[PDB]
């Protein structure tokens, strides 16, 4: 009957509304998902670039530690040659005293 | 009577709109799931990389401690060298003076 | 006496060593202070630039909310004019029926 | 004898080194304190600014919620308009057919 055609049409209207809103909701879920991403992205980019910067400053620290221990070693050897020069001067004076007792 | 054919026409147009809306839905389901897969990827890259950066922070702290210590020593030792050498120069000229004095001393 | 001159000299050597090391320690305190700064600086720079980015994205959201409520209002008014057009068509049919009863 | 004058010379050179080291010390005291004043400044700029950014995060979340809601409505209402208009067109042509049929009907 005429009325039945009506009834279908109404059922179908309601479906369109349910499906339209449902789609809209999903889309919003997408937009918010994109945004959340972008946040995590920027956050990661900055964490990386940091890790890099610290590791490079570490490269610097390695270089200066290496040269620094080189200089340390050099100085040590010079302290030995100089403590030597000292002792030898002491002995020189001692022999001068051996002359005094003469 | 003769009402249906136009009803049928309009219903067919309607069934067209609903078909499109269902297809759209499916597509948005897929794009959402794909964006979630991407979100979890970016989240993991993040977490993993803050662990990476933090362990790099620690490695740095340790090497810098070693450097600080070694500067401390180097300046200590360099200073001690300065002491020994200065003392050398002094003692040389002095001892020359000691011999000079002993010599020209009333026996 | 000779020995006393010696004693002063030794006291003074020890002072030089204490003062040299003390200075070195202070300097290291400075270097580490600089570094700590640089850390807090980079950290702040990134926090700022972020705050800025979010506030600008907020500017975007304002723009779209404004246009969006404009469109909303427009549509509402059109729903009124259309619900009207509907009712008037209903009445047209009713009068056709008033002809039927004639 | 005659040992002192050279002792005195060397001691004077020494007192020179110590004087310089004391002056250096003072200077480094000042530069340190100034760097600490700067460190606290940068720390405060930091803390203050993370509070600023976080309150901006919240303001954003709120406006975005309002937007999400309003899109939801707009698509709902736009869809309802689509319904009313489509129904109009249909009903016009139909009612024309209703008059056509009533008319050419056996009285
Ligand atoms: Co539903
Ligand atoms: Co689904
Ligand atoms: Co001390
Ligand atoms: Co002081
Ligand atoms: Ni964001
Ligand atoms: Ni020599
Ligand atoms: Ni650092
Ligand atoms: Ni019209």
């Amino acid at each position: 009957d005429y009325s039945k055609y009506y009834k279908t049409i109404d059922d179908l209207k309601n479906q369109i509304l349910n499906l339209t809103t449902d789609n809209a909701n999903i889309l919003l879920q997408i937009d918010n998902a994109r945004l959340a991403a972008d946040d995590f992205r920027l956050k990661y980019e900055n964490e990386v670039a940091l890790r890099q910067s610290v590791e490079a400053d570490i490269n610097g620290l390695r270089r200066v530690l290496d040269e620094l221990t080189l200089t340390k070693a050099d100085l040590e050897m010079q302290i030995e040659s100089l403590t030597e020069e000292l002792a030898y001067l002491k002995k020189n004076h001692e022999e001068e005293m051996k002359d005094l007792r003469n | 009577m003769n009402l249906e054919p136009y009803f049928e026409s309009f219903i067919n147009n309607l069934r067209r709109r609903v078909d499109q809306l269902k297809s759209d839905q499916s597509r948005l389901d897929s794009e959402l799931k794909n964006m979630q897969d991407m979100v979890e990827d970016y989240r993991n890259k993040y977490e993993d990389e803050i662990n990476k950066r933090t362990n790099a922070e620690n490695e740095f702290v340790t090497i810098k401690k070693d450097v600080d210590g070694a500067y401390m020593t180097k300046v200590d030792l360099q200073a001690k060298l300065d002491n020994l050498q200065q003392e050398i120069d002094f003692l040389t000229a002095l001892y020359q003076a000691e011999l000079s004095q002993m010599q020209t001393q009333i026996s």
